[PDB]
């Protein structure tokens, strides 16, 4: 249950 | 290999080999701040998509033609282009990454 913003992040940046 | 480290890293491998899968080598506020940038339609049709003035540093992951699960295996390629993500919510955020141009 990650938020969809939550689940953006870890899929996509890399910081 | 990169792909293959950040895609098993970032759960993309556990459940299913996520076939492609794209990385932002930026900070999250200029990646968020693209939600009030361009506003564009998405690939679906819907309008809630915002394309970035700028290009980003980006890596695209693509599973090679011989991957399979669960040994997930990917090729790597760079690019420096625009971002396009659909976003969504309060606060207004990126929820989904539609597309590079």
């Amino acid at each position: 249950k990650e938020t969809a913003a939550a689940l953006f992040e870890r899929q996509h940046m890399d910081s | 290999n990169y792909c293959n480290q950040m895609m098993k890293s970032r759960n993309l491998t556990k459940d299913r080999c996520k076939p492609v899968n794209t990385f932002v080598h930026e900070s999250l506020a200029d990646v968020q701040a693209v939600c009030s940038q361009k506003n564009v339609a998405c690939k679906n049709g819907q309008t809630n998509c915002y394309q970035s003035y700028s290009t980003m540093s980006i890596t695209d992951c693509r599973e090679t033609g011989s991957s399979k699960y669960p040994n997930c295996a990917y090729k790597t390629t760079q690019a420096n282009k625009h971002i396009i993500v659909a976003c969504e919510g309060n606060p207004y955020v990126p929820v989904h990454f539609d597309a590079s141009v």
